[PDB]
RNA sequence: GCCUACGGCCACACCACCCUGAAAGUGCCUGAUCUCGUCUGAUCUCAGAAGCGAUACAGGGUCGGGCCUGGUUAGUACCUGGAUGGGAGACCGCCUGGGAAUACCAGGUGUCGUAGGCU
RNA sequence: ACCAUCUGUGGGAUUAUGACUGAACGCCUCUAAGUCAGAAUCCCCCCUAAACGUGACGAUAAGCGCCGCGGAGCCU
RNA sequence: GAGUUUGACUGGGGCGGUACACCUGUCAAACCGUAACGCAGGUGUCCUAAGGCGAGCUCAGGGAGGACAGAAACCUCCCGUGGAGCAGAAGGGCAAAAGCUCGCUUGAUCUUGAUUUUCAGUAUGAAUACAGACCGUGAAAGCGGGGCCUCACGAUCCUUCUGACUUUUUGGGUUUUAAGCAGGAGGUGUCAGAAAAGUUACCACAGGGAUAACUGGCUUGUGGCGGCCAAGCGUUCAUAGCGACGUCGCUUUUUGAUCCUUCGAUGUCGGCUCUUCCUAUCAUUGUGAAGCAGAAUUCACCAAGCGUUGGAUUGUUCACCCACUAAUAGGGAACGUGAGCUGGGUUUAGACCGUCGUGAGACAGGUUAGUUUUACCCUACUGAUGAUGUGUUGUCGCAAUAG
RNA sequence: GAAGGCCCGAGGCGGGUGUUGACGCGAUGUGAUUUCUGCCCAGUGCUCUGAGUCAAAGUGAAGAAAUUCAAUGAAGCGCGGGUAAACGGCAAGGUAGCCAAAUGCCUCGUCAUCUAAUUAGUGACGCGCAUGAAUGGAUGAACGAGAUUCCCACUGUCCCUACCUACUAUCUAGCGAAACCACAGCCAAGGGAACGGGCUUGGCGGAAUCAGCGGGGAA
RNA sequence: UCCAAGGUGAACAGCCUCUGGCAUGUUAGAACAAUGUAGGUAAGGGAAGUCGGCAAGUCAGAUCCGUAACUUCGGGAUAAG
RNA sequence: UAUGCCUGGGCAGGGCGAAGCCAGAGGAAACUCUGGUGGAGGUCCGUAGCGGUCCUGACGUGCAAAUCGGUCGUCCGACCUGGGUAUAGGGGCGAAAGACUAAUCGAACCAUCUAGUAGCUGGUUCCCUCCGAAGUUUCCCUCAGGAUAGCUGGCGCUCGUCCGUCGCAGUUUUAUCCGGUAAAGCGAAUGAUUAGAGGUACCUAUUCUCAAACUUUAAAUGGGUAAGAAGCCCGGCUCGCUGGCUUGGAGCCGGGCGUGGAAUGCGAGCACGCCUAGUGGGCCACUUUUGGUAAGCAGAACUGGCGCUGCGGGAUGAACCGAACGCCGGGUUAAGGCGCCCGAUGCCGACGCUCAUCAGACCCCAGAAAAGGUGUUGGUUGAUAUAGACAGCGCCGAAUCAACUAGCCCUGAAAAUGGAUGGCGCUGGAGCGUCGGGCCCAUACCCGGCCGUCGCCGGCGCUGGGCUAGGCCGCG
């Protein structure tokens, strides 16, 4: 196919396949999360992002590229079912090539590819494991980075794991009931339902 | 041999160059348009009202 | 306090469930001779007043759903105008002004007019 | 007429690179200061040309050159 | 045989397509408007109801049920904001509606003017709101002069039909006929509306770089070339030599795209000849590295000084093969080089064959024969006189600088 | 078969072939000889027959008449037959032959031969893009300023140039044009209508000329 | 269009001469550079040149011999040697 | 010249050698063979003649508007040639090349129609003053062109022209509407989509990522209207419309009331009157935006600009920055500059950064990336250490180490004539960043002179000069 560097800007409106744009081939990638994804929220706390810092399109051929270098090395390094990694950057925009070229007449190409436009702080991979793992997902999110166009920064969040509450009060929410764990992720359970639902928590 | 097919670029300065102008408001607009059983009537009171001149002039009087 | 007929705004009025309801009213309810309409007096139209508050209806309740309002998100995102600003670029900062929306949190939950009527 | 015959050349700084001394950085290190070797490359000699560049020197016609601050004047 | 015609748009033209008259969504950047041979679609119809009105009714789907009966037949109940349907494309609108069903109907009728939209604010088409008639419907209020709204259509001339009248039929009158007024229809889809097949290399003219083919210029998809990351290969060992999945560049010796220069003309392919240049070094010089014992070879570095040949076939560049050789490296210079050549190719007119066309002819299919013009002008270069100012003149030298 | 075929001609008792008469004249195709000349009459064209369309004139009918209507109804068309050494195709499905050809796209087909080496040549192979039988197929002695391949011989075509001669060029006396010409004439780079000679920044630049030269002047 | 000498030779070929005619073809002198046009030679190799034996060269007259493949029986044929 | 006809002329020397004939042979016969003779033929070599192959030779402003040389075809035949005749332009003639028909032929020549037409090229002649464009809309067998609207100019005309009031506006303010773009959302509808969990493949509650032809929400900018006398207030009249009823509605009449009822600027009106030329090829830039890998590509929105425009600056250059222009003097600046070319720092400028064996040197703008560096300088987050670490061989005795990030430099970084921060050159800066003071000059700004134009409800008929009033004078 055609190098990235043709389809690395996000110049056009976002290109969806719908039934407007048939035709569309399947994407590289198509699995987004490794590891061992039914995993307790409790066991992998610590959790590190893959930042983007251009406003670009990541080709699904480099997300599948860089999933597998990520993969190859929490294996090696953390285990076969010490991580949990997730690719938050699913290719929906297509790309469109012009034929083999009477030369522009008709110029409207047919779908190449698909892309995922990530915006400028906008997470593309993220790896959560043990806390003494730390070094191992900075290296292996270093290691994907080289088959990504553009700058990315690896960022470890203050989240506990992929949840979406920080790591100082997750442990304070737990106890309150108020955090119930649902496999990978928990449930946030506000004081504004019926009764009921109180009860049987406690 | 093509050339081009559709500019409005010049077009606002030609606008402006006189200036866009509004009609000049005139007292006692043109009635076109309006109701016709209003205007049949409305031409009746008109025509039949010089029969109570009289009694206008009577009462100017008692102010 | 409450109920009718007609409404205006058209969920703060809806939905689920539970509790309660004077009096009148409303409804249920009782019949098919006539009016009228159905496969069938269930619906509809008509005739009526033995029965009760079951339901409808109204009020209240729910760490209720929704809805409504406000906070938050946030001067965040976005944006007018400007620069011989930065950067290879992608884009980003500043100047001048303008300025959001979810999640999350809190509060509220019909109201008004006309006419007649009941405590 | 390689179809006969003859002739076709020396250095300099250095590139790459390998090193010396020696810190930075108690050690180490070709390098940071300072040194060495270093090539069909480069510059130069050899070689061809000789500048609105030139040196030495010879001879320089009634004309002509030096020597009298020639001694006075006219044009530039 | 004569006359004429053989549309336009068009990333040259032709072929294709219709972007040529219309409609929906989007593009379109929150009024409207807004282009491309932009994107996704629709149209030359359909309907005596699918028009109009009133009344009743509620849909898609789901749950639970009920002989045959089942995942889908029909009956019943419950939930059901429409997730159904509304002739069609799409959008919008729509629930005791605009849907479904039923019974009465012909407002899809006869008229005048105004208005909206495309707009020049012309026409047509399609719409809006009245008014005057005559009707439909409902108990009525009302609603209705076509379809829920946005598309579904046509000038002059001519023909034809309907209607009206102090209308004409020419010196009067009568009856035919013809003409006129007014309203429909017969159609121009190139859809504001000529009556229209080619071919031309035997070609001609007006022009056009508004516009193609040859160079240059921008671009680098493609081609060529080179990094980065390290799965893996290398018996073992990621990086001696390699480099999958990815990714970043460079080049203008491929091709494409574009059409900016040239159509009162820049001679156009290859070869021959000849000079200089580039390095992305094949060989030679000096090195580093190895999966370097030697030999041979591979990788890399300084590096273009020097060299890179002779032939068969082909017009060919390009390939292929024969030998030779230290090696037989890659390119530019208007794809260097036609007032340097050679005409083999291509590239007029003759002619043959195949396919194609009824034909004239066409064919980047093959084949054969086919005029290659001018320098004495200016620079450049090659040499040849001479010019330069120190008096004239001559000999013997120096030497910048260039090679 | 002449009252004709063919053709000329504005026109006639016009004229040509024709001073002719089928062993003739006129119109075409193929192209000596030898050897064969296959299939298709559907289409187009020609030609030959006797059962829907069919002009003017004529006849009939209606009407005051104009007019209208009706019947009749030529040739030609339509229908039918024949015809391909007619156009053509292979309605018939390419027969005999021939070939990678002057005809084969793929293609520099495959094989053999020809050479150290062959996209050439020849002989073969043929589902042949798209050969083929008087749109003639195949062959073929002799002939050809025809195209092509090889061999012998020969040769400065070449390796690799050299030398000689004649006329030029050259110089002089006399004589003496033409094309061409905005101005003109040393370059590099930059920008520019994207290849300057002139502008920009640099290199730099010395009278007047001779013989050459073919880079440039997009001569 | 007409007339057409001698020699050589098969020849009205080519070459030389006689009769007759002419002054080298719209100029001369000097020089003998390049490059041309025309003519010629070249050792050794012999088409390696080139699209291609292009151009050039080889052969040539006559006499005596010798003459195939093929053929339409005529030829090929001046085969070739 | 093509062809037919008529009447004439001309065509060496040789080669092979056909029918007929003669003779001699062979044979049982039929018949065959040999020698000679003969001199046939669209025969062969070849001269004249007639042709014109190759050299793609010479020449190619030539000897020649087709020739010359060598070579070559044919040369008893469908041969060559003179003369006389025949055929004439859409015709002739053609052994066929669209050949030839007087240097002219895929339709000759001559004169006329004819100054044929051309939406197509070229050109279009004195000065000055003033104003000044368009490449866009609609329609067109249009798309190199017209018609039309717009933009332009001329001619005016109706008024206003101290405050005040009318009237006006590419602008704000106030008041009130409109929209569905950015953003957002999809634990909300439609569509797409990831992973588990719970209850029993679904189902519930969560979770990841999205829309241009999706949306509950929703800006900024933007569009419309209004901000008074054409009003307000009081009292009546007309009507055939409206109707329970002066009940509406609209029109008219009389009287009363400026604090003109937002800010600012400004003279307006006449369907912005009447006639009207040119244009209807545009192009470029910020932002927005479509196709395209991209383009000095193609196609739009908005505004400015170029074209129509010079000037200062960017070396240079239609568009960039500044600023637009009568002719001058003085002054001051803009953008940009101040080592020298080249006007200006010949300041005792300030603080740092940086060494480059391809340093770097500033809008548009005219070569760089990913990835690297134990070059150097900052910063960030950690970790060891005087219960003695780091490094080096318990000794040593003071800090050290790791990761990450950011400046400059470096590697990555290869093209062809010799060359481009503009050049020279610059390294205690003439480099990069942050700033200060001073200084340099544009046709810009300020003041002054002169010229012209334009505007003054301009001035003067009331005379030393004056008033050709179509003159003179004044002001901006
Ligand atoms: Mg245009
Ligand atoms: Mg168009
Ligand atoms: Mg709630
Ligand atoms: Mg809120
Ligand atoms: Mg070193
Ligand atoms: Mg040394
Ligand atoms: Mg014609
Ligand atoms: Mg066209
Ligand atoms: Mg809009
Ligand atoms: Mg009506
Ligand atoms: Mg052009
Ligand atoms: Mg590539
Ligand atoms: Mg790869
Ligand atoms: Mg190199
Ligand atoms: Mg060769
Ligand atoms: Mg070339
Ligand atoms: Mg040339
Ligand atoms: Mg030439
Ligand atoms: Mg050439
Ligand atoms: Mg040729
Ligand atoms: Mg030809
Ligand atoms: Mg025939
Ligand atoms: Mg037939
Ligand atoms: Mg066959
Ligand atoms: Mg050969
Ligand atoms: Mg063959
Ligand atoms: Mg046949
Ligand atoms: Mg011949
Ligand atoms: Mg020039
Ligand atoms: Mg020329
Ligand atoms: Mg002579
Ligand atoms: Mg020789
Ligand atoms: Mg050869
Ligand atoms: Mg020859
Ligand atoms: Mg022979
Ligand atoms: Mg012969
Ligand atoms: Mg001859
Ligand atoms: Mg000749
Ligand atoms: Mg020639
Ligand atoms: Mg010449
Ligand atoms: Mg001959
Ligand atoms: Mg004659
Ligand atoms: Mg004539
Ligand atoms: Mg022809
Ligand atoms: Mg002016
Ligand atoms: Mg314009
Ligand atoms: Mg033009
Ligand atoms: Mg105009
Ligand atoms: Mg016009
Ligand atoms: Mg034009
Ligand atoms: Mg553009
Ligand atoms: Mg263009
Ligand atoms: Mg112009
Ligand atoms: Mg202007
Ligand atoms: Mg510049
Ligand atoms: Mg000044
Ligand atoms: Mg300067
Ligand atoms: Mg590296
Ligand atoms: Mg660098
Ligand atoms: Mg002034």
């Amino acid at each position: 196919r055609r190098p990235a560097r043709c389809y690395r800007y996000c110049k056009n409106k976002p290109y969806p396949k719908s039934r407007f744009c048939r035709g569309v081939p399947d994407p590289k990638i198509r699995i987004f999360d490794l590891g061992r994804k039914k995993a307790k929220v409790d066991e992998f706390p610590l959790c590190g992002h893959m930042v983007s810092d251009e406003y670009e399109q990541l080709s699904s051929e480099a997300l599948e590229a860089a999933r597998i270098c990520a993969n190859k090395y929490m294996v090696k390094s953390c285990g076969k079912d010490g991580f949990h990694i997730r690719v938050r950057l699913h290719p929906f925009h297509v790309n469109r090539i012009n034929k083999m070229l009477t030369g522009m007449r008709g110029a409207f190409g047919k779908p190449q590819g698909t892309v995922a436009r990530v915006n400028i702080g906008q997470v593309i991979m993220s790896i959560r494991t043990k806390t003494q793992n730390k070094e191992h997902v900075i290296e292996a999110l270093r290691r994907a980075k080289f088959k990504f166009p553009g700058r990315q920064k690896i960022h470890i969040s203050k989240k506990f794991g992929f949840t979406k509450f920080n790591a100082d009060i997750f442990e304070s929410m737990l106890a309150e009931k108020r955090l119930i764990p649902d496999g990978c992720g928990v449930k946030y359970i506000p004081n504004r339902g019926p009764l009921d639902k109180w009860r049987a928590i406690h | 041999a093509k050339s081009k097919n559709h500019t409005t670029h010049n077009q606002s300065r030609k606008w402006h160059r006189n200036g866009i102008k509004k009609p000049k408001s005139q007292r006692y607009e043109s009635l076109k348009g309006v109701d016709p059983k209003f205007m049949r009537n409305m031409r009746f009171a008109k025509k039949h009202n010089k029969k109570g001149f009289k009694k206008m002039l009577a009462n100017n009087a008692k102010n």
